[PDB]
Protein backbone atom coordinates (compact mmCIF):
# COMPACT_ATOMS: atom_id res chain seq x y z
CA UNK A 1 0.00 0.00 0.00
CA UNK A 2 1.02 3.35 -0.59
CA UNK A 3 -0.44 6.98 -1.58
CA UNK A 4 0.41 7.23 -5.30
CA UNK A 5 0.24 10.43 -7.22
CA UNK A 6 1.50 8.43 -10.28
CA UNK A 7 1.62 11.82 -12.40
CA UNK A 8 3.44 13.58 -10.23
CA UNK A 9 5.84 11.00 -8.95
CA UNK A 10 7.23 10.20 -12.32
CA UNK A 11 7.49 14.08 -13.12
CA UNK A 12 9.58 13.82 -10.17
CA UNK A 13 12.05 10.64 -10.88
CA UNK A 14 12.14 12.70 -14.43
CA UNK A 15 13.92 15.72 -12.54
CA UNK A 16 16.02 13.43 -10.80
CA UNK A 17 17.82 11.95 -13.86
CA UNK A 18 17.62 15.22 -15.57
CA UNK A 19 19.51 16.78 -13.01
CA UNK A 20 22.14 14.02 -12.76
CA UNK A 21 22.60 14.56 -16.12
CA UNK A 22 23.17 17.88 -15.57
CA UNK A 23 25.55 17.57 -12.95
CA UNK A 24 27.63 15.28 -15.65
CA UNK A 25 27.16 17.57 -18.50
CA UNK A 26 28.48 20.35 -15.54
CA UNK A 27 32.06 17.94 -14.76
CA UNK A 28 32.99 17.54 -18.63
CA UNK A 29 32.64 21.63 -18.35
CA UNK A 30 34.33 22.22 -15.58
CA UNK A 31 37.11 19.96 -16.89
CA UNK A 32 37.22 21.22 -20.10
CA UNK A 33 37.88 24.20 -18.56
CA UNK A 34 41.10 22.52 -17.38
CA UNK A 35 42.29 21.51 -20.64
CA UNK A 36 41.77 24.66 -21.88
CA UNK A 37 44.09 26.29 -19.40
CA UNK A 38 46.20 23.54 -19.67
CA UNK A 39 46.64 24.56 -23.54
CA UNK A 40 46.69 28.04 -23.09
CA UNK A 41 50.13 28.02 -21.07
CA UNK A 42 51.52 25.14 -23.06
CA UNK A 43 50.67 27.56 -26.45
CA UNK A 44 51.86 30.48 -24.34
CA UNK A 45 55.44 28.90 -23.35
CA UNK A 46 56.18 27.07 -26.78
CA UNK A 47 55.15 30.43 -28.59
CA UNK A 48 58.01 32.07 -26.63
CA UNK A 49 59.87 29.04 -27.37
CA UNK A 50 59.82 29.12 -31.00
CA UNK A 51 60.07 32.69 -31.06
CA UNK A 52 63.25 32.46 -29.29
CA UNK A 53 64.71 29.91 -31.57
CA UNK A 54 63.36 31.60 -34.58
CA UNK A 55 65.72 35.12 -32.91
CA UNK A 56 68.63 32.17 -32.85
CA UNK A 57 68.28 30.04 -35.72
CA UNK A 58 68.91 31.66 -39.30
CA UNK A 59 68.58 29.01 -41.12
CA UNK A 60 65.17 28.06 -39.53
CA UNK A 61 63.80 31.40 -38.94
CA UNK A 62 61.35 31.87 -40.87
CA UNK A 63 59.55 28.24 -39.85
CA UNK A 64 59.95 29.03 -36.04
CA UNK A 65 58.60 32.35 -36.44
CA UNK A 66 56.21 30.73 -38.87
CA UNK A 67 54.90 28.28 -35.80
CA UNK A 68 55.46 31.11 -32.85
CA UNK A 69 52.88 33.20 -34.21
CA UNK A 70 50.31 30.39 -34.61
CA UNK A 71 50.95 29.51 -31.11
CA UNK A 72 50.61 32.91 -29.62
CA UNK A 73 47.74 33.44 -31.54
CA UNK A 74 46.17 30.22 -30.61
CA UNK A 75 46.70 30.69 -26.80
CA UNK A 76 44.68 34.35 -26.79
CA UNK A 77 41.62 33.17 -28.48
CA UNK A 78 42.30 30.30 -26.25
CA UNK A 79 40.99 32.98 -23.25
CA UNK A 80 38.33 33.84 -25.24
CA UNK A 81 36.90 30.41 -25.26
CA UNK A 82 37.99 29.69 -21.54
CA UNK A 83 36.18 31.81 -20.24
CA UNK A 84 32.82 31.74 -22.39
CA UNK A 85 33.02 27.79 -21.14
CA UNK A 86 33.34 29.00 -17.45
CA UNK A 87 30.14 31.26 -18.42
CA UNK A 88 28.50 28.34 -19.41
CA UNK A 89 29.75 25.67 -15.86
CA UNK A 90 28.72 28.91 -13.98
CA UNK A 91 24.98 29.54 -15.02
CA UNK A 92 24.26 26.02 -15.36
CA UNK A 93 25.73 25.34 -11.77
CA UNK A 94 22.86 27.59 -11.02
CA UNK A 95 19.95 25.67 -13.26
CA UNK A 96 21.05 22.92 -11.00
CA UNK A 97 22.69 24.08 -7.67
CA UNK A 98 20.15 26.59 -6.63
CA UNK A 99 17.13 26.79 -9.17
CA UNK A 100 16.80 23.08 -9.51
CA UNK A 101 17.87 22.32 -6.17
CA UNK A 102 14.99 24.76 -4.68
CA UNK A 103 12.20 22.45 -5.89
CA UNK A 104 13.78 19.20 -5.00
CA UNK A 105 13.77 21.02 -1.65
CA UNK A 106 9.71 21.11 -1.27
CA UNK A 107 9.82 17.87 -3.20
CA UNK A 108 11.38 16.44 -0.35
CA UNK A 109 9.20 17.39 2.57
CA UNK A 110 5.93 16.69 -0.10
CA UNK A 111 7.35 12.49 0.45
CA UNK A 112 8.29 13.40 4.10
CA UNK A 113 4.12 14.70 4.70
CA UNK A 114 3.06 12.14 2.04
CA UNK A 115 4.70 9.34 4.41
CA UNK A 116 3.58 10.41 7.46
CA UNK A 117 0.02 10.79 6.08
CA UNK A 118 0.16 6.89 4.95
CA UNK A 119 1.96 6.28 8.26
CA UNK A 120 -0.66 7.64 10.78
CA UNK A 121 -3.01 6.25 8.56
CA UNK A 122 -1.96 2.74 9.22
CA UNK A 123 -1.61 2.81 13.03
CA UNK A 124 -5.25 3.41 12.88
CA UNK A 125 -5.91 0.67 10.77
CA UNK A 126 -3.49 -1.78 12.89
CA UNK A 127 -5.25 -0.65 15.82
CA UNK A 128 -9.23 -0.11 14.51
CA UNK A 129 -11.78 12.73 19.15
CA UNK A 130 -8.63 14.86 17.65
CA UNK A 131 -7.84 11.14 15.59
CA UNK A 132 -9.65 12.32 12.85
CA UNK A 133 -8.49 15.78 13.15
CA UNK A 134 -4.46 15.00 13.26
CA UNK A 135 -5.60 12.68 10.42
CA UNK A 136 -6.81 15.79 8.29
CA UNK A 137 -4.19 17.77 9.39
CA UNK A 138 -2.22 15.18 8.19
CA UNK A 139 -3.65 14.84 4.85
CA UNK A 140 -4.12 18.95 4.64
CA UNK A 141 0.11 18.96 4.75
CA UNK A 142 0.25 16.44 2.36
CA UNK A 143 -2.55 18.13 -0.13
CA UNK A 144 -1.05 20.90 0.33
CA UNK A 145 2.54 20.38 -0.43
CA UNK A 146 1.54 18.00 -3.20
CA UNK A 147 0.08 21.45 -4.81
CA UNK A 148 3.27 23.49 -4.40
CA UNK A 149 5.08 20.65 -5.67
CA UNK A 150 3.02 20.62 -9.04
CA UNK A 151 3.23 24.15 -9.02
CA UNK A 152 7.51 24.25 -8.87
CA UNK A 153 7.72 21.39 -10.89
CA UNK A 154 6.38 23.60 -13.58
CA UNK A 155 8.04 26.55 -13.65
CA UNK A 156 11.41 24.67 -13.84
CA UNK A 157 10.70 23.02 -16.66
CA UNK A 158 10.00 26.27 -17.74
CA UNK A 159 13.32 28.11 -16.51
CA UNK A 160 15.23 25.22 -17.58
CA UNK A 161 14.61 25.85 -20.70
CA UNK A 162 15.06 29.73 -21.19
CA UNK A 163 18.53 29.14 -19.45
CA UNK A 164 19.77 25.71 -21.36
CA UNK A 165 18.38 27.39 -24.59
CA UNK A 166 20.20 30.48 -24.19
CA UNK A 167 23.46 28.46 -22.79
CA UNK A 168 23.88 26.14 -24.76
CA UNK A 169 23.59 28.55 -27.99
CA UNK A 170 26.42 30.60 -26.74
CA UNK A 171 28.83 27.85 -26.28
CA UNK A 172 28.43 26.94 -29.56
CA UNK A 173 28.87 29.75 -30.60
CA UNK A 174 31.96 30.36 -28.42
CA UNK A 175 33.63 26.99 -29.43
CA UNK A 176 32.66 28.15 -32.76
CA UNK A 177 34.06 31.29 -33.02
CA UNK A 178 37.23 29.73 -31.60
CA UNK A 179 37.47 28.77 -34.83
CA UNK A 180 36.49 31.69 -37.13
CA UNK A 181 38.76 33.88 -35.71
CA UNK A 182 41.52 31.31 -35.59
CA UNK A 183 41.59 30.62 -39.18
CA UNK A 184 40.61 33.96 -40.46
CA UNK A 185 44.18 34.71 -38.83
CA UNK A 186 46.19 31.30 -38.72
CA UNK A 187 45.67 31.18 -42.17
CA UNK A 188 45.92 34.93 -42.97
CA UNK B 1 29.78 18.82 -4.07
CA UNK B 2 32.46 20.00 -6.51
CA UNK B 3 34.93 22.16 -5.52
CA UNK B 4 37.28 24.41 -6.96
CA UNK B 5 40.81 24.97 -5.17
CA UNK B 6 43.69 26.70 -7.00
CA UNK B 7 47.07 26.65 -5.45
CA UNK B 8 49.21 29.48 -5.94
CA UNK B 9 52.93 30.82 -5.11
CA UNK B 10 56.64 30.88 -5.93
CA UNK B 11 57.79 28.33 -8.47
CA UNK B 12 60.10 25.59 -6.80
CA UNK B 13 58.13 25.68 -3.52
CA UNK B 14 56.19 22.69 -3.88
CA UNK B 15 52.76 22.79 -5.64
CA UNK B 16 52.85 20.07 -7.91
CA UNK B 17 54.55 17.31 -5.77
CA UNK B 18 51.71 18.81 -3.20
CA UNK B 19 49.07 18.12 -6.01
CA UNK B 20 50.86 14.38 -7.04
CA UNK B 21 51.66 13.17 -3.94
CA UNK B 22 48.02 14.02 -2.87
CA UNK B 23 46.49 12.62 -5.41
CA UNK B 24 48.72 9.75 -6.57
CA UNK B 25 49.69 8.80 -2.90
CA UNK B 26 53.54 8.91 -4.80
CA UNK B 27 56.43 11.77 -4.23
CA UNK B 28 56.82 12.80 -8.04
CA UNK B 29 60.09 11.83 -7.36
CA UNK B 30 61.89 10.65 -10.28
CA UNK B 31 60.47 11.85 -13.30
CA UNK B 32 58.68 15.39 -12.88
CA UNK B 33 55.50 15.34 -14.75
CA UNK B 34 53.61 17.01 -17.48
CA UNK B 35 53.93 21.08 -17.53
CA UNK B 36 50.62 22.56 -17.54
CA UNK B 37 49.04 19.93 -16.14
CA UNK B 38 45.88 20.24 -13.59
CA UNK B 39 44.24 17.61 -10.90
CA UNK B 40 41.29 16.10 -9.64
CA UNK B 41 40.79 13.58 -6.77
CA UNK B 42 37.17 12.10 -5.48
CA UNK B 43 37.30 11.71 -1.24
CA UNK B 44 35.19 11.64 1.59
CA UNK B 45 35.47 14.43 4.34
CA UNK B 46 33.02 13.91 7.19
CA UNK B 47 30.45 11.80 5.30
CA UNK B 48 30.27 13.58 2.37
CA UNK B 49 31.32 13.22 -1.29
CA UNK B 50 33.32 15.78 -3.08
CA UNK B 51 34.82 16.21 -6.45
CA UNK B 52 37.71 18.09 -5.72
CA UNK B 53 39.40 19.75 -8.83
CA UNK B 54 43.36 20.76 -8.51
CA UNK B 55 44.52 23.74 -10.55
CA UNK B 56 48.29 23.87 -10.60
CA UNK B 57 49.79 27.53 -11.46
CA UNK B 58 53.04 29.37 -12.49
CA UNK B 59 54.30 30.95 -10.27
CA UNK B 60 57.16 32.61 -12.68
CA UNK B 61 56.25 36.52 -13.75
CA UNK B 62 55.90 35.23 -17.26
CA UNK B 63 52.27 33.65 -16.34
CA UNK B 64 51.53 36.55 -14.67
CA UNK B 65 49.03 37.90 -17.29
CA UNK B 66 47.67 34.00 -17.70
CA UNK B 67 47.94 32.80 -14.24
CA UNK B 68 44.62 34.76 -13.01
CA UNK B 69 42.96 33.27 -15.93
CA UNK B 70 42.30 30.06 -13.47
CA UNK B 71 40.59 32.28 -10.43
CA UNK B 72 37.29 32.42 -11.86
CA UNK B 73 34.67 30.14 -9.97
CA UNK B 74 37.38 28.98 -7.66
CA UNK B 75 35.54 28.43 -4.09
CA UNK B 76 39.52 28.10 -1.91
CA UNK B 77 42.95 29.19 -2.70
CA UNK B 78 46.10 27.41 -1.45
CA UNK B 79 49.23 30.53 -1.13
CA UNK B 80 52.32 28.11 -0.81
CA UNK B 81 55.64 28.87 0.43
CA UNK B 82 58.75 26.37 1.12
CA UNK B 83 59.56 25.99 5.07
CA UNK B 84 63.33 26.52 4.10
CA UNK B 85 62.90 29.04 1.90
CA UNK B 86 62.37 32.83 3.47
CA UNK B 87 62.38 34.43 -0.31
CA UNK B 88 58.74 32.54 -0.80
CA UNK B 89 57.41 33.21 2.61
CA UNK B 90 57.96 37.03 2.34
CA UNK B 91 56.53 36.99 -1.44
CA UNK B 92 53.47 35.94 0.42
CA UNK B 93 52.26 38.78 1.36
CA UNK B 94 54.38 40.56 -0.89
CA UNK B 95 52.89 39.15 -4.65
CA UNK B 96 50.07 36.56 -4.06
CA UNK B 97 48.20 37.56 -1.58
CA UNK B 98 47.37 40.88 -3.04
CA UNK B 99 46.64 38.85 -6.38
CA UNK B 100 44.55 36.43 -5.35
CA UNK B 101 42.97 39.35 -3.63
CA UNK B 102 42.77 41.87 -6.20
CA UNK B 103 40.83 38.85 -8.77
CA UNK B 104 38.66 37.22 -6.15
CA UNK B 105 37.96 39.88 -2.76
CA UNK B 106 36.15 37.39 -0.39
CA UNK B 107 37.41 33.75 -1.22
CA UNK B 108 38.51 31.40 1.53
CA UNK B 109 42.36 31.67 1.17
CA UNK B 110 44.26 28.79 3.01
CA UNK B 111 48.51 29.27 3.77
CA UNK B 112 50.35 26.25 2.90
CA UNK B 113 54.12 26.06 4.48
CA UNK B 114 56.20 23.14 2.47
CA UNK B 115 58.67 20.95 2.38
CA UNK B 116 57.75 20.37 6.54
CA UNK B 117 60.58 17.44 5.82
CA UNK B 118 63.21 19.98 5.75
CA UNK B 119 62.85 22.44 7.90
CA UNK B 120 63.90 19.84 10.50
CA UNK B 121 66.72 18.61 8.04
CA UNK B 122 70.36 18.45 9.51
CA UNK B 123 72.29 19.58 6.31
CA UNK B 124 69.52 22.35 5.26
CA UNK B 125 70.10 23.86 8.34
CA UNK B 126 73.47 24.62 8.04
CA UNK B 127 73.10 24.51 3.93
CA UNK B 128 71.18 27.63 5.10
CA UNK B 129 72.99 28.35 7.91
CA UNK B 130 75.91 29.36 4.89
CA UNK B 131 74.16 31.63 3.06
CA UNK B 132 72.87 33.40 6.97
CA UNK B 133 69.56 32.48 6.28
CA UNK B 134 67.06 30.06 8.65
CA UNK B 135 63.95 27.83 8.40
CA UNK B 136 60.66 29.79 8.89
CA UNK B 137 58.89 28.65 12.08
CA UNK B 138 55.49 28.41 12.86
CA UNK B 139 54.96 31.40 14.68
CA UNK B 140 56.29 32.98 12.12
CA UNK B 141 53.67 31.25 9.60
CA UNK B 142 50.73 31.96 11.91
CA UNK B 143 51.42 35.37 11.94
CA UNK B 144 51.77 35.77 8.15
CA UNK B 145 48.27 33.73 8.35
CA UNK B 146 46.73 36.50 10.41
CA UNK B 147 48.37 39.66 8.05
CA UNK B 148 46.86 37.97 4.93
CA UNK B 149 43.56 36.87 6.73
CA UNK B 150 43.45 33.36 5.54
CA UNK B 151 41.00 31.15 7.57
CA UNK B 152 43.86 28.17 7.82
CA UNK B 153 47.49 27.98 8.43
CA UNK B 154 48.54 24.31 7.42
CA UNK B 155 52.38 23.15 7.44
CA UNK B 156 53.11 20.30 5.38
CA UNK B 157 55.64 17.65 3.13
CA UNK B 158 54.21 16.22 -0.27
CA UNK B 159 57.71 13.86 0.75
CA UNK B 160 56.53 12.14 4.05
CA UNK B 161 52.73 13.27 3.62
CA UNK B 162 53.18 14.90 6.56
CA UNK B 163 50.27 17.03 7.43
CA UNK B 164 48.91 16.59 3.50
CA UNK B 165 45.62 15.01 3.99
CA UNK B 166 44.70 17.71 6.27
CA UNK B 167 46.13 20.21 3.77
CA UNK B 168 43.14 19.34 1.76
CA UNK B 169 40.25 18.38 4.39
CA UNK B 170 40.79 21.62 5.91
CA UNK B 171 40.39 23.25 2.53
CA UNK B 172 37.16 21.57 1.57
CA UNK B 173 36.09 22.67 5.24
CA UNK B 174 36.48 26.18 4.63
CA UNK B 175 34.21 25.82 1.90
CA UNK B 176 31.86 22.95 3.15
CA UNK B 177 31.82 25.27 6.44
CA UNK C 1 91.05 25.78 -33.49
CA UNK C 2 90.20 25.66 -30.08
CA UNK C 3 88.67 28.62 -28.35
CA UNK C 4 86.74 29.07 -31.28
CA UNK C 5 85.81 25.19 -30.70
CA UNK C 6 85.26 26.34 -27.17
CA UNK C 7 82.84 28.57 -28.67
CA UNK C 8 80.85 26.84 -30.85
CA UNK C 9 80.33 23.91 -28.33
CA UNK C 10 79.00 26.93 -25.51
CA UNK C 11 76.87 27.54 -28.58
CA UNK C 12 75.78 23.41 -28.73
CA UNK C 13 75.27 23.09 -25.17
CA UNK C 14 72.63 25.76 -25.02
CA UNK C 15 71.15 24.83 -28.53
CA UNK C 16 70.23 21.22 -26.55
CA UNK C 17 68.72 23.07 -23.51
CA UNK C 18 66.35 24.84 -25.51
CA UNK C 19 65.83 21.79 -27.49
CA UNK C 20 65.02 19.65 -24.56
CA UNK C 21 62.33 22.71 -23.80
CA UNK C 22 60.51 21.91 -26.32
CA UNK C 23 60.49 18.86 -26.06
CA UNK C 24 59.14 18.82 -22.94
CA UNK C 25 56.34 21.69 -23.93
CA UNK C 26 55.18 19.02 -26.94
CA UNK C 27 54.43 16.32 -24.67
CA UNK C 28 52.65 18.53 -22.93
CA UNK C 29 50.89 19.23 -25.80
CA UNK C 30 50.42 15.68 -26.66
CA UNK C 31 48.78 15.31 -22.61
CA UNK C 32 46.47 18.42 -22.55
CA UNK C 33 45.19 17.33 -26.30
CA UNK C 34 44.75 14.05 -25.27
CA UNK C 35 42.27 15.16 -22.43
CA UNK C 36 41.02 17.61 -24.44
CA UNK C 37 39.57 15.00 -26.89
CA UNK C 38 38.73 12.78 -23.80
CA UNK C 39 36.28 15.41 -22.73
CA UNK C 40 35.33 15.93 -26.22
CA UNK C 41 33.96 12.07 -26.42
CA UNK C 42 32.44 12.53 -23.01
CA UNK C 43 30.21 15.38 -23.41
CA UNK C 44 29.54 15.02 -27.15
CA UNK C 45 27.66 11.68 -25.46
CA UNK C 46 26.01 13.28 -22.99
CA UNK C 47 24.58 15.95 -25.12
CA UNK C 48 23.64 13.43 -27.79
CA UNK C 49 21.99 11.40 -25.07
CA UNK C 50 20.07 14.41 -23.26
CA UNK C 51 18.98 15.42 -26.96
CA UNK C 52 17.28 12.19 -27.45
CA UNK C 53 15.92 12.53 -24.13
CA UNK C 54 14.50 15.86 -24.09
CA UNK C 55 12.18 16.82 -27.06
CA UNK C 56 12.40 20.17 -25.07
CA UNK C 57 15.57 20.93 -26.61
CA UNK C 58 16.33 17.93 -28.63
CA UNK C 59 17.94 20.36 -31.37
CA UNK C 60 20.20 22.74 -29.32
CA UNK C 61 20.85 19.70 -27.38
CA UNK C 62 21.47 17.68 -30.66
CA UNK C 63 23.96 19.88 -32.72
CA UNK C 64 25.90 20.80 -29.93
CA UNK C 65 26.71 17.17 -29.82
CA UNK C 66 27.50 17.02 -33.18
CA UNK C 67 30.34 19.51 -33.00
CA UNK C 68 31.66 17.77 -30.18
CA UNK C 69 31.81 14.85 -32.02
CA UNK C 70 33.53 16.38 -34.94
CA UNK C 71 36.20 18.25 -33.31
CA UNK C 72 37.03 14.96 -31.69
CA UNK C 73 37.08 12.78 -34.44
CA UNK C 74 39.68 15.44 -36.50
CA UNK C 75 41.48 16.09 -33.26
CA UNK C 76 42.57 12.68 -33.26
CA UNK C 77 44.72 13.26 -36.26
CA UNK C 78 45.68 16.77 -34.60
CA UNK C 79 47.20 14.42 -31.75
CA UNK C 80 48.87 12.28 -34.54
CA UNK C 81 50.80 14.98 -36.21
CA UNK C 82 51.79 16.30 -32.54
CA UNK C 83 53.15 12.96 -31.47
CA UNK C 84 55.14 12.64 -34.76
CA UNK C 85 56.71 15.98 -34.55
CA UNK C 86 57.68 15.52 -30.77
CA UNK C 87 58.52 12.10 -31.68
CA UNK C 88 60.67 12.78 -34.21
CA UNK C 89 62.51 15.71 -32.73
CA UNK C 90 63.48 13.40 -29.75
CA UNK C 91 65.64 11.62 -32.07
CA UNK C 92 67.21 14.46 -33.29
CA UNK C 93 67.86 15.43 -29.53
CA UNK C 94 68.40 12.09 -27.83
CA UNK C 95 70.07 10.51 -30.57
CA UNK C 96 72.00 12.67 -33.16
CA UNK C 97 72.49 15.77 -31.10
CA UNK C 98 73.61 13.79 -27.95
CA UNK C 99 75.93 11.16 -30.02
CA UNK C 100 77.65 15.11 -31.03
CA UNK C 101 78.20 15.41 -27.58
CA UNK C 102 79.94 11.93 -26.63
CA UNK C 103 82.57 13.43 -28.31
CA UNK C 104 82.51 17.01 -27.87
CA UNK C 105 83.12 15.36 -24.06
CA UNK C 106 85.78 13.13 -24.91
CA UNK C 107 87.37 15.85 -26.83
CA UNK C 108 87.50 18.30 -24.23
CA UNK C 109 88.95 15.87 -22.03
CA UNK C 110 91.88 14.39 -24.73
CA UNK C 111 92.62 18.48 -25.02
CA UNK C 112 93.02 18.42 -20.97
CA UNK C 113 95.17 15.69 -20.83
CA UNK C 114 97.01 17.20 -23.23
CA UNK C 115 97.70 20.77 -22.21
CA UNK C 116 98.49 18.97 -18.66
CA UNK C 117 101.30 16.80 -19.92
CA UNK C 118 102.56 19.36 -22.28
CA UNK C 119 102.96 21.49 -19.13
CA UNK C 120 104.07 19.12 -16.53
CA UNK C 121 106.50 18.72 -19.13
CA UNK C 122 107.71 22.67 -20.22
CA UNK C 123 109.01 22.34 -16.80
CA UNK C 124 107.66 7.60 -20.80
CA UNK C 125 107.03 11.45 -21.20
CA UNK C 126 107.92 11.97 -24.81
CA UNK C 127 106.74 8.40 -26.43
CA UNK C 128 102.88 9.24 -23.74
CA UNK C 129 103.54 13.06 -25.27
CA UNK C 130 103.30 12.71 -28.77
CA UNK C 131 100.32 9.57 -28.17
CA UNK C 132 98.91 12.17 -26.89
CA UNK C 133 98.83 14.87 -29.31
CA UNK C 134 97.67 11.81 -31.36
CA UNK C 135 94.54 11.41 -29.39
CA UNK C 136 93.81 15.35 -28.97
CA UNK C 137 93.97 16.24 -32.33
CA UNK C 138 92.14 13.43 -33.98
CA UNK C 139 89.60 14.29 -31.37
CA UNK C 140 89.97 17.71 -32.76
CA UNK C 141 88.98 17.17 -36.61
CA UNK C 142 85.93 14.67 -35.09
CA UNK C 143 84.17 17.39 -33.16
CA UNK C 144 84.40 19.49 -36.23
CA UNK C 145 82.85 17.19 -38.09
CA UNK C 146 79.97 15.87 -35.41
CA UNK C 147 79.81 19.82 -34.87
CA UNK C 148 79.09 20.30 -38.80
CA UNK C 149 77.14 17.15 -39.49
CA UNK C 150 74.70 17.79 -36.53
CA UNK C 151 73.79 21.31 -38.07
CA UNK C 152 73.46 20.23 -41.32
CA UNK C 153 70.87 17.45 -39.85
CA UNK C 154 69.41 20.07 -37.11
CA UNK C 155 68.08 21.76 -40.44
CA UNK C 156 67.16 19.00 -42.77
CA UNK C 157 65.07 17.68 -39.87
CA UNK C 158 63.39 20.78 -38.46
CA UNK C 159 62.67 22.35 -41.65
CA UNK C 160 60.11 19.62 -42.08
CA UNK C 161 58.87 18.79 -38.41
CA UNK C 162 58.11 22.90 -37.76
CA UNK C 163 56.11 22.70 -41.16
CA UNK C 164 54.68 19.31 -40.36
CA UNK C 165 53.65 20.46 -37.32
CA UNK C 166 52.40 24.03 -38.87
CA UNK C 167 50.25 22.55 -41.29
CA UNK C 168 48.55 19.83 -39.20
CA UNK C 169 47.66 22.76 -36.71
CA UNK C 170 46.32 24.75 -40.13
CA UNK C 171 43.95 21.71 -41.64
CA UNK C 172 42.76 21.22 -38.04
CA UNK C 173 41.24 24.50 -37.88
CA UNK C 174 40.37 24.62 -41.64
CA UNK C 175 39.18 20.76 -41.58
CA UNK C 176 36.71 22.06 -39.20
CA UNK C 177 35.11 25.67 -40.18
CA UNK C 178 33.47 23.67 -43.00
CA UNK C 179 32.12 20.94 -41.40
CA UNK C 180 31.20 23.65 -38.72
CA UNK C 181 29.23 25.50 -41.92
CA UNK C 182 27.94 22.31 -43.04
CA UNK C 183 25.99 21.92 -39.50
CA UNK C 184 24.51 25.10 -40.33
CA UNK C 185 21.76 23.30 -42.15
N1 LIG D 1 61.99 17.39 0.91
C1 LIG D 1 61.02 17.82 0.12
N2 LIG D 1 61.24 18.38 -1.14
C2 LIG D 1 60.18 18.80 -1.87
C3 LIG D 1 58.90 18.70 -1.34
N3 LIG D 1 58.03 19.20 -2.23
C4 LIG D 1 58.72 19.57 -3.33
N4 LIG D 1 60.03 19.33 -3.13
C5 LIG D 1 61.10 19.65 -4.07
O1 LIG D 1 60.96 21.01 -4.48
C6 LIG D 1 61.30 21.14 -5.87
C7 LIG D 1 60.16 21.84 -6.61
O2 LIG D 1 59.01 21.02 -6.55
P1 LIG D 1 57.80 21.37 -7.55
O3 LIG D 1 56.53 20.87 -7.07
O4 LIG D 1 58.14 21.03 -9.04
O5 LIG D 1 57.85 22.97 -7.40
P2 LIG D 1 56.66 23.84 -7.94
O6 LIG D 1 55.89 23.06 -9.01
O7 LIG D 1 57.23 25.12 -8.44
O8 LIG D 1 55.70 24.10 -6.77
C8 LIG D 1 61.55 19.73 -6.40
O9 LIG D 1 62.92 19.49 -6.62
C9 LIG D 1 61.00 18.80 -5.33
O10 LIG D 1 61.71 17.57 -5.25
C10 LIG D 1 58.69 18.16 -0.08
O11 LIG D 1 57.61 18.24 0.52
N5 LIG D 1 59.76 17.72 0.65
MG1 LIG E 1 55.10 23.52 -10.98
Amino acid sequence: SRTVDLELELQIELLRETKRKYESVLQLGRALTAHLYSLLQTQHALGDAFADLSQKSPELQEEFGYNAETQKLLCKNGETLLGAVNFFVSSINTLVTKTMEDTLMTVKQYEAARLEYDAYRTDLEELSESAQATFQAHRDKYEKLRGDVAIKLKFLEENKIKVMHKQLLLFHNAVSAYFAGNQKQLEQ
Amino acid sequence: QAIKCVVVGDGAVGKTCLLISYTTNAFPGEYIPTVFDNYSANVMVDGKPVNLGLWDTAGQEDYDRLRPLSYPQTDVFLICFSLVSPASFENVRAKWYPEVRHHCPNTPIILVGTKLDLRDDKDTIEKLKEKKLTPITYPQGLAMAKEIGAVKYLECSALTQRGLKTVFDEAIRAVLC
